[PDB]
């Protein structure tokens, strides 16, 4: 006999339960939307162009990517291509990427899988998963040495 | 006996210049001294592979196949003692990870007050009993939770948030430290009410603590950015909300980082590759112009 | 960044380092000697990290003088002694806080500034009451957004 409700926060969230299971003001699917808590739930901030990258395999076809901030005034990328390493900054431009002692470390099938980065505040590392590192022969302090 | 390790099969490093340019360069790992094969050992890991590289008290480190490995208190790239006579409570620790069952070391994420490990499924804390770090440094594991190997756990306040390995349709749980007991860690499941939602494969967990969110790319159906906004308040949570975000469709999001309010965002079309800048202003204008801030998607 | 005061110890904050001074005296940043290592020499604590943080302030809260860097913030006590070159040094709590303010105390409280893009926020800074040393940070303009520019 005429009943009414007002579900007053839909701040809410996607819920896959039943229907007579959920809270209220959850929904059973959102896209694109953003639920804050005073301001109740808006179209989503609306993605600001900035200089493009290159063509469709540009970067590999499932690269590791890891953001660098060590300044305000010092910001980069690092996508791990299959073969080798691009670095972009944060306005869209490029910086190059030196091999002094050759690459032969970045080369995988599969990159987010197999490679890492650590970055701290005076060195950035990177680690191969798949490489074993092996012992040094052909370096020994003194080479037989008769003991006797 | 070898003085070396061969430089190459080691962890690189990616240094800039003045120039502007990054360089490649290895690291010159410093000569073993002052000792021998049998009382200056190897370090535990020359015959296996590297996971990661953390910071613990000064002292650089490795995970190996279940070994931590950390390095010289003053300095990075050395991993023996300086003398073997007169050990001198600065020298590098080997502490292979006790269990009763397998488990290969992965990540190390600092949570509380630890800098706890984590492998695939079970959870390690890398704390000692009594200075800062000697020989005698503590290992034990608190929580044996299912953890993939994919994605690296990410902190934002109280909590850090991983993913775990369904078959199909994964997960993401929250990480606790429990208010109780001193010490005891918990992982709940903020997926608990929205299963099959996530694909497969959580490569990347972002986040800001500005904002209050966690999203999670997904290599299952890689045109969404799943966020989870959340809010505390009271110590109480308020808001379990999920959503994703489509830029388009066939558009690969194939990153996500946050900088302290901007989302700077690269994404793959089927012709290019892109850069963005997500800008979580409520009234204020993006570009130069624009009347009235005209939700565009570009 | 900044000069703090800690167990009779001058201290900077550095690039990532936390460098306090000798204890008798305040302007001095090197051992008496360097034979016989005599527990009062300066200590050169570098700040370890998963991620990048550069130390900015430093801010006595309960029992701690905890330091903050910009998204993590750092709990600088020892284990043992007052302070030998055994000092440990932990992050409790990654919040994001603003560079330009200085976290003021009132009470058991802190408050502090975050950097959100437009109309900021202020963080209400805890000790819990429940568990022994867990810190927390509440939002206490999470009622009031969209009024402090």
């Amino acid at each position: 006999a005429l009943i009414s409700q007002s579900i007053k926060n839909l701040k809410g969230g996607i819920s896959q339960q039943p229907d007579i299971l959920r809270y209220p003001d959850q929904g059973s699917r959102q896209v694109n939307g953003w639920s804050s808590e005073t301001e109740g739930l808006q179209k989503r901030p609306p993605l600001v162009f900035l200089n493009t990258l290159g063509d469709n395999g540009a970067l590999g076809q499932a690269p590791y990517i890891h953001l660098i901030n060590r300044d305000e005034h010092e910001q980069y990328y690092a996508v791990f291509t299959g073969s080798g390493i691009r670095v972009f900054d944060l306005s869209g431009n490029e910086k190059q990427v030196r091999y002094p002692n050759g690459s032969n470390y970045i080369k995988t099938a599969n990159p987010r899988n197999d490679l890492r980065m650590v970055t701290v505040a005076d060195y950035t590392f990177i680690v191969n998963r798949n490489v074993v590192a092996q012992k040094n022969t052909k370096s020994v302090n003194l080479p037989n040495y008769n003991p006797n | 006996t070898e003085d070396q390790v061969l430089w190459e099969t080691m962890p690189h490093a990616l240094v800039r210049a003045a120039d502007g340019n990054f360089d490649f360069k290895w690291l010159e790992w410093s000569p073993k001294s002052c000792g021998d094969v049998d009382t200056n050992p190897w370090p535990s890991f020359v015959g296996s592979s590297i996971n990661d590289v953390f910071f613990f008290r000064n002292r650089l480190g490795f995970l190996s196949g279940e070994n931590i490995i950390l390095s010289r208190t003053a300095k990075y790239f050395n991993f023996y003692p300086a003398s073997i006579a007169n050990l001198s409570d600065d020298d590098p620790i080997d502490v292979a990870v006790s269990t009763n069952r397998i488990a290969i070391l992965k990540y190390a994420v600092p949570f509380s007050e630890e800098l706890l490990i984590w492998s695939d499924e079970a959870q390690f804390v890398l704390t000692a009993s009594g200075t800062l770090t000697s020989k005698s440094v503590e290992l034990n594991l608190t929580t044996q939770f299912d953890v993939q190997d994919r994605a690296r756990p990410f902190g934002i306040g109280r909590n850090v948030y991983f993913a775990s390995p369904r078959s199909s349709f994964t997960s993401i749980h929250r990480y606790y430290a429990v208010q109780d007991v001193s010490s005891v860690k918990n992982a709940e499941d903020i997926t608990s009410h929205v299963p099959n939602y996530i694909p497969n494969g959580v490569f990347s967990i972002c986040g800001s603590g500005t904002e209050n969110f966690c999203s999670v790319l997904s290599h299952g159906d890689p045109s969404k950015i799943f966020m989870y906004k959340f809010l505390y308040l009271n110590e109480e949570l308020r808001q379990q909300s999920w959503s994703h975000w489509d830029f388009g469709e066939n558009v690969q999001v194939l990153a996500c980082q946050s900088i302290s309010s901007d989302m700077y965002v690269i994404l793959r079309n089927e012709f290019n590759t892109f850069l963005a800048r997500i800008s979580f202003t409520k009234n204020a204008i993006d570009l130069q112009g624009e009347p009235y801030r005209a939700f565009m998607d570009m």
